[PDB]
């Protein structure tokens, strides 16, 4: 949801004074130190 | 459990320690060492600090 | 020994220099390029009459900063285009083509940084980079498929920094810092097979990835040669050439004298030292020779400047009647040496970014 | 080539667009989804059922799909979605568990060019496919469960079209009819209400040859059963009729743009108002009786435009989209509308909104009955947007 706070610098300029799901990094070969292709990524 | 010592195949007879020793899948839970059912690893950049550990599955 | 200082150029970058490389990869009467890599520059350049020396085409890697440290000549048959492969401290291969004049192959996967490279004799579509992680790894580049690694769990327990290719390419020795001598051969029946199969694979025939195979096992292993690090060893035909810190250069065979090199088993421990080409001034490692075209002279360089000549020929090391070259202006540090296709030129390279031909006086 | 290194510097600049995009992303959308699947399906579309389950915010959507490969087996796919019918529930909103998955696997000849499901029973569908014949199923009759076998069940499908081609319309009155164009040049028309068990393979009720080029558009009209239309490569576009005699001269016709048209929508609350896209980076829209005078053209895509659709509870919306990676939502009832020079600067006022995000083109956007403000969108990297804009822009 956004937050859609009202504008206020008093609050602004004195402050100034990611649920994400499922392998998302590339995986390598632990054998051989090469990247994995997702295709043999489960037989592995 | 309470003692440091995995239940031995010969003994946990209760649990199926010694039953199915071919078969992967137990009544027990503290034999696994002895079977060797390690889970499935994948290996990547750590965030933290180089090489690191992720798992594949929950 | 019938050689004098011709020419001499300095790199602006005041860099250290590294590998030379002269293109013997070549055709009769074609213009005579060698190549030689800095710390992040790549220069080309043609050997002229009267002493010049014409600059050619010459890169840097601005976006890698680190220092290259070895380059070996390339060819392809398909184009009939040479090349000449790359590397340096981060473990990373770079293949540019003069014709292409750049880099399109891309390598890594090595650990931490690359201190050898070397063609096969026969095959130049297979390369072996002597890595940092102690690890010989080899590349099927025509198929960009990885062959099998050397080394592993009884491999070099350091850093692996110098390897030579016999000259038919059937045993490839292996030294490091450990002093360690392991070789492995190449015609071992179950190699050629993967090779074979290396240049037969489709990424899209499967889902399962190449098989690179791995060793463990080298045909023999010693470590008597010398006590301080070893960084120059060649193959003396069935003959081994090594080179330490110690300021003594050592030509050794396996076993006894009589034992066939192919013949010794790797349980085999026994050696035959018959080197005493000796030198000094050169107390520190990182320094490498020469050898001409056809194997019958040896130009070695010097710390303080110097260089220590020898021919390949019936002069051995019962004597030892060396030739010990020397130019007054180049006196910091003698890095490498590369000779031509020939014996008529010889370039020597100083580390501080300047090099120094001396063409054949005969 | 420079062509080449230009791409090349292309292939930075989408990423960067895409993260200055996602950068500015929250302030102006109010939902944010993404999803990558195994293989790019070149088509999707909303099942209109749906449920909303009691205390929870997130709403059970169903989604179908097809399958594209470079030489495995494709499938039939239909996918469920979880989607905060309430924002003020904050696992950012909901459990950790994630929200959408797939549960509808059959395996799928080719890749679908064209598929739907027919209104009155969303359960049967038509698939177009690269071969001649039109599959045809019912996931209810089907196993979900992938069959590895790679046998195929295209039970009723429909034969009449000699290639593949583009174009699919059931009739929103008519049980059982729908309008198919392919490259044969013909439009060919299915009475699936009326098949028996001829076979599973159903020939075309009426073939229809009127447009010169490759039929590659025909749509019944939204509200009539017997008004259709089609829209082909020649540009001209044609209004027929049902039972209209010969099937080769429509009632109507007119050339839409300059260029290649290969898009209609009719309006489904307008009975007049029919919107017509083309690939000439232009947009426009008829009027059942003006058939020489355009209403209106938009111009604002920098690139093709081959899909068009109306925004539902809002009949002054319109939204297209095309290669230029980029999709248009245009106002209505702000044709012609005076509006700041911070507003002439940045848009014309019948602009409505323009999106972005996402880095490969997209091939398809479809929302959903219930939600009116919020689009799914098929783009070629696999990726499944569904995002809604905020509520200021239409107060
Ligand atoms: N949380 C951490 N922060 C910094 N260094 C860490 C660390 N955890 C482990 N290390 C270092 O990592 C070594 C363990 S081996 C693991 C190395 C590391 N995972 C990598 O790939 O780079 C230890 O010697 C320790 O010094």
């Amino acid at each position: 949801r956004p937050k859609r706070t009202k504008a206020s610098m008093s609050e602004f300029l004195e402050s100034e004074d990611t649920y994400s799901s499922g392998h998302n990094r590339l995986y390598f070969h632990s054998d051989t130190c090469l990247p994995l292709r997702p295709q043999e990524m489960e037989v592995d | 459990y309470l003692a440091v010592r995995e239940c031995d195949p010969d003994l946990c007879l209760t649990c199926g320690a010694a039953d199915h020793w071919d078969s992967k899948n137990v009544s027990c839970k503290n034999c696994s060492i002895q079977r060797g059912s390690k889970k499935h690893l994948l290996l990547a950049p750590s965030d933290v600090a180089g090489w690191g550990i992720f798992i594949k599955d929950p | 020994y019938s050689f004098k200082c011709v020419n001499s150029l300095k790199e602006d970058h005041n860099q250290p220099l590294f590998g030379v490389q002269f293109n013997w990869h070549s055709k009769e009467g074609d213009p005579l390029v060698f190549a030689t890599v800095g710390s992040n520059r790549v220069t080309l350049y043609e050997c002229h009459s009267q002493g010049e020396i014409r600059l050619l085409q010459s890169y840097v890697d601005a976006d890698a900063d680190e220092n290259f440290y070895t380059c070996a000549w390339t060819y392809d048959s398909n184009t009939s285009h040479p090349l000449l492969a790359v590397a340096g401290s981060r473990g990373i291969i770079r293949i540019i083509n003069p014709i292409t004049m750049q880099c399109i192959k891309h390598y890594v996967g090595h650990g931490n940084a690359i201190n050898e490279l070397k063609f096969h004799p026969r095959d130049p579509n297979l390369l072996l980079s002597v890595s940092k992680d102690h690890a010989l790894r080899l590349w099927n580049i025509q198929t960009d498929t990885l062959v099998a690694i050397f080394g592993g769990v009884e491999g070099h327990r350091d850093e692996v920094l110098s390897a030579d290719y016999d000259l038919l390419g059937e045993k490839i020795m292996s030294c490091g810092m450990d002093h360690s001598l392991k070789l492995w051969r190449i015609n071992s029946k179950r190699m050629m097979n993967a090779i074979k199969e290396s240049y037969d694979y489709n990424p899209n025939k499967t889902n399962r990835p190449f098989i690179s195979q791995k060793i463990h096992f080298p045909d023999f292993s010693t470590r008597d040669i010398h006590r301080n690090y070893v960084d120059c060893v060649r193959w003396l035909g069935d003959l081994i050439l090594s080179k330490s810190c110690e300021n003594a250069i050592v030509c050794w065979k396996p076993g006894k004298m009589e034992d066939d090199i192919d013949k010794i088993k790797p349980s085999e421990s026994n050696v035959t030292i018959l080197g005493r080409f000796d030198y000094s001034q050169c107390d520190i490692w990182y320094m490498r020779f020469s050898m001409d075209f056809w194997q019958k002279m040896l130009a070695l360089g010097n710390q303080v400047g110097k260089l220590y000549v020898w021919d390949l020929e019936v002069e051995d090391p019962h004597k030892a009647k060396c030739t010990t070259l020397t130019h007054h202006k180049c006196g910091a540090a003698i890095r490498q040496t590369s000779f031509s296709r020939d014996s008529s030129i010889l370039i020597a390279v100083c580390d501080d970014a300047s090099i120094w031909r001396w063409d054949r006086l005969r | 080539k420079e062509a080449a290194f230009d791409d090349a510097v292309e292939e930075r600049v989408i990423n960067e667009e895409y993260k200055i995009w996602k950068k500015n992303t929250p302030f102006l959308y109010d939902l944010v989804m993404t999803h990558a699947l195994e293989w790019p399906s070149l088509t999707a579309q909303w099942l209109p059922d749906v449920t909303r389950p009691e205390g929870k915010d997130f709403s059970i959507h169903r989604l179908v799909l097809g399958t594209h490969t470079s030489d495995e087996q494709n499938h039939l796919v239909i996918a469920s979605v979880q989607l905060p019918n309430d924002d003020a529930q904050f696992g950012g909103f909901g459990s950790v568990s994630g929200k959408i998955e797939i549960e509808i696997k059959i395996n799928h000849e080719g890749e679908v060019n064209r598929a739907r499901y027919m209104p009155q029973n969303p359960c049967i569908i038509a698939t177009k496919t690269p071969s001649s014949d039109v599959l045809v199923f019912d996931y209810t009759k089907h196993p979900s469960k992938p069959d590895p076998s790679g046998e195929c069940n295209p039970d009723l499908r429909l034969r009449g079209h000699q290639k593949e081609g583009y174009g699919l319309s059931w009739n929103p009155n008519l049980s059982g009819h729908l309008l198919s164009a392919s490259d044969d040049h013909t439009i060919c028309l299915w009475d699936i209400s009326a098949v028996p068990k001829e076979g599973k393979v159903v020939d075309a009720k009426t073939i229809f040859t009127g447009h010169t080029a490759v039929v590659e558009d025909v749509s019944w009209h939204l509200l009539h059963e017997s008004l259709f239309g089609s829209v082909a490569d020649d540009q001209k576009l044609m209004i027929w009729d049902t039972r209209s005699n010969n099937t080769s001269k429509p009632s109507h016709s007119v050339d839409a743009h300059t260029a290649e048209v290969n898009c209609l929508s009719f309006n489904p609350y307008s009975e007049f108002i029919l919107a017509t896209g083309s690939a000439d980076k232009t947009v426009a829209l008829w009027d059942l009786r003006n058939l020489k005078l355009k209403l209106h053209s938009f111009e604002s895509h920098k690139d093709e435009i081959f899909q068009v659709q109306w925004s539902p509870h809002n009949e002054t919306i319109l939204a297209s989209s095309g290669t230029d990676r980029r999709l248009n939502v245009w106002d209505l009832s702000k044709i012609g509308e005076e509006q700041s020079p911070e507003d002439a600067e940045d848009g014309p006022p019948e602009l409505l909104f323009i999106h972005g995000g996402h880095t490969a083109k997209i091939s398809d956007f479809s929302w959903n009955p219930n939600e009116p403000w919020v689009i799914c969108s098929v783009s070629e990297d696999n990726i499944m947007q569904v995002w809604q804009m905020a509520e200021n822009i239409y107060n």
